[PDB]
RNA sequence: UAAGGUGAUAUGAACCGUUAUAACCGGCGAUUUCCGAAUGGGGAAACCCAGUGUGUUUCGACACACUAUCAUUAACUGAAUCCAUAGGUUAAUGAGGCGAACCGGGGGAACUGAAACAUCUAAGUACCCCGAGGAAAAGAAAUCAACCGAGAUUCCCCCAGUAGCGGCGAGCGAACGGGGAGCAGCCCAGAGCCUGAAUCAGUGUGUGUGUUAGUGGAAGCGUCUGGAAAGGCGCGCGAUACAGGGUGACAGCCCCGUACACAAAAAUGCACAUGCUGUGAGCUCGAUGAGUAGGGCGGGACACGUGGUAUCCUGUCUGAAUAUGGGGGGACCAUCCUCCAAGGCUAAAUACUCCUGACUGACCGAUAGUGAACCAGUACCGUGAGGGAAAGGCGAAAAGAACCCCGGCGAGGGGAGUGAAAAAGAACCUGAAACCGUGUACGUACAAGCAGUGGGAGCACAGUGUGACUGCGUAC
């Protein structure tokens, strides 16, 4: 837990946290969310959901 | 073999064990003849290599009950 | 000079033999064993 | 379900032929058909004194890959893949792009 | 046409390795006397 | 399910099929020589010889069937012997054999350790035998606990390397208690009322679900290099599919697939629904497993080596009480707690993998990984038990070299040709080193020794090579 903390404390700290406040895409296509991250500007990334 | 027909007691096997104790194998036979027993039932002779507790058991059972524990699980008379 | 081989067939199949070796608990066991090594002649036989 | 069969005129998609259009004389097992004028060899072939002792260097036509034929369409006049419908109850190679049956 | 045979090497020594160097059996070397 | 097939080395030859039985795949069925448990007797496995039925017969015979032993049971007829047994025959049943491990039981080492060795250890191990099952065994308290309580067995983590045992040495090593996995209890020793009364089995339709063939799958083109594009550069599209593989180099979009959605004549696994059959409820009462427990002797098992030593097993000799009675609580006794031996059954959690299916790997990559990547338990070796190898790679595709030469109608070679490549030519990717040559430069035929090293001319090249003469110098 203290690796956790420590490595989310680095991610908003080179900026690669950024936090939502819903993700999810109507359809489950490939070509919505291959689109859902254009807009978001995203190509490699990790969605955390709850 | 040395088998008792009535109690089915096979030769056993432990240690002689010296005043050095030094185990050694060894077998304890039990202690069988061949006696012929009276059946008024059968008017006959029947002849048994039983254990001397073998005798035993057959003079306060009975030899007409001994012998049905022998048919009813298979050994020859 | 006179060496240790000097064949017979009848002393090789009575010695060696599918016969002899299926006499005995021990030449089944034998048979048993090149069987599961997977032995292409079994005995000396054919 | 072979997509490719025994009376297809089909076009080359790969390896010295690419672009030449013939037809299939007969698949193979082994996923290797021979195409009609297409994948010319030359065999140095022996004259043995019967069966053709005619011994030049004769010019056949060797196998190609399966993969690498594709049925020719000629309604779109390009190469075209294939697809499998049931009409009729029966099994339907159908070109694909254009969803017609062949 | 079928050439390049092998070395058929004997059939007494089971280790080709030393086929070809000892026989593998008594070694008599016999002037001995150290008193 | 199909437009292609007739397995492989393996080409043919003669054919079969083309959308409806060519083949392929599956389910079921038929056939299934001979040997082998081998079973009709024998035998040196793969052979020899019958017996008795039953046919059919050209009269020479020919087929098919039966004929093992054992166990249990039944039928008949049957000695000494009168009854009667033993025996004998004929049936029906069932068994045997093989199998990798796990499992229970019966037997049971030694090397080794102890720094020698005998008690002890190794170790109830290796092995041998017997038997069984998909698991087995154990299992429903003669159990523990401690004055509170727990509540069948099995397995796992602690307790704890503790308590102990121990030539108190080497070493051996618990329980109680606690956390978990999984958790079912029931019968007979017995007669009644009630009286299929749930059960637990087998068999059969029925349903749900797998297994055994399968079906559909989704999208890319130009362009440069190149032998060939899957690569580069350009510009699109699929994605519940960018697992993987193949294709002339590295493919989401060429192929096979994959995600997904589907499918079963027939035969089977599993549940369920059960109808029909077998066991057999519930209530009243009684009953409460004797040559046993215990003991003497000798052994063995318990962590526990007889020690103060409980408890269990039993070879031998004895021998109770029968619930108001009996066992245990680590010698023994008294209390008072707890249980009811001498009958039996019992799922799951557990162990294993010969074998089948997928799937994975900071596993191997041909001296490795199986002994075996390859016609490998083979060749070979041994009388035998047994031992036991070495041996992968042309290319993308045989296009595997027509033809011409030398030669012995050779072998090998030189062309020509194929191909990107033949210095890929089959003794074939790459082709190292040892080792063996040829050509060239230099040195070398008066010079003694770890052969180098320091100095060093001359020469030959375009700094390199060689190294005369010379100092020091006895490898690892």
């Amino acid at each position: 837990r203290g690796a956790l903390k420590s490595i989310l404390s680095e991610l908003v700290r080179q900026d690669r946290l950024i936090v939502v406040e819903k993700f999810s895409v109507e359809a489950p296509k490939t070509k919505l969310l291959a689109q859902k991250l254009k807009d978001m500007a995203l190509e490699d990334v990790l969605i955390i959901t709850g | 073999s040395r088998v008792c027909q009535v109690t089915g007691k096979r030769p056993v096997t432990g240690n002689n064990r010296s005043h050095a104790l030094n185990a050694t194998k060894r077998r304890f036979l039990p202690n069988l003849h061949s006696h012929r027993f009276w059946v008024e039932s059968e008017k006959r002779f029947v002849t048994l290599r039983v254990s001397a507790k073998g005798m035993r058991v057959i003079d306060k059972k009975g030899i007409d009950t001994v012998l049905a524990e022998l048919r009813a699980r298979g050994e020859k008379y | 000079m006179k060496r240790t081989f000097q064949p017979s067939v009848l002393k090789r199949n009575r010695s060696h033999g599918f016969r002899a070796r299926m006499a005995t608990k021990n030449g089944r066991q034998v048979l048993a064993r090149r069987r599961a090594k997977g032995r292409a002649r079994l005995t000396v036989s054919k | 379900a072979a997509k490719i069969r025994r009376d297809d005129e089909v076009i080359v998609l790969t390896g010295k032929d690419k672009g030449k259009r013939g037809k299939v004389k007969n698949v193979l097992s082994s996923g290797k058909v021979i195409v009609e004028g297409i994948n010319l060899v030359k065999k140095h072939q022996k004259p043995v004194p019967a069966l053709n002792q005619p011994g030049g260097i004769v010019e056949k036509e060797a196998a190609i890959q399966v993969s690498n034929v594709a049925i020719f369409n000629a309604a779109t006049g390009k190469a075209d893949r294939v697809g499998f419908r049931f009409e009729d109850g029966k099994k339907v190679r159908f070109f694909k792009s254009n969803s017609e049956t062949i | 046409h079928c050439y390049e045979c092998s070395s058929d090497c004997p059939n007494l020594q089971p280790y080709f390795s030393r086929c070809f160097s000892t026989p593998v059996w008594i070694s008599q070397a016999q002037g001995i006397r150290a008193g």
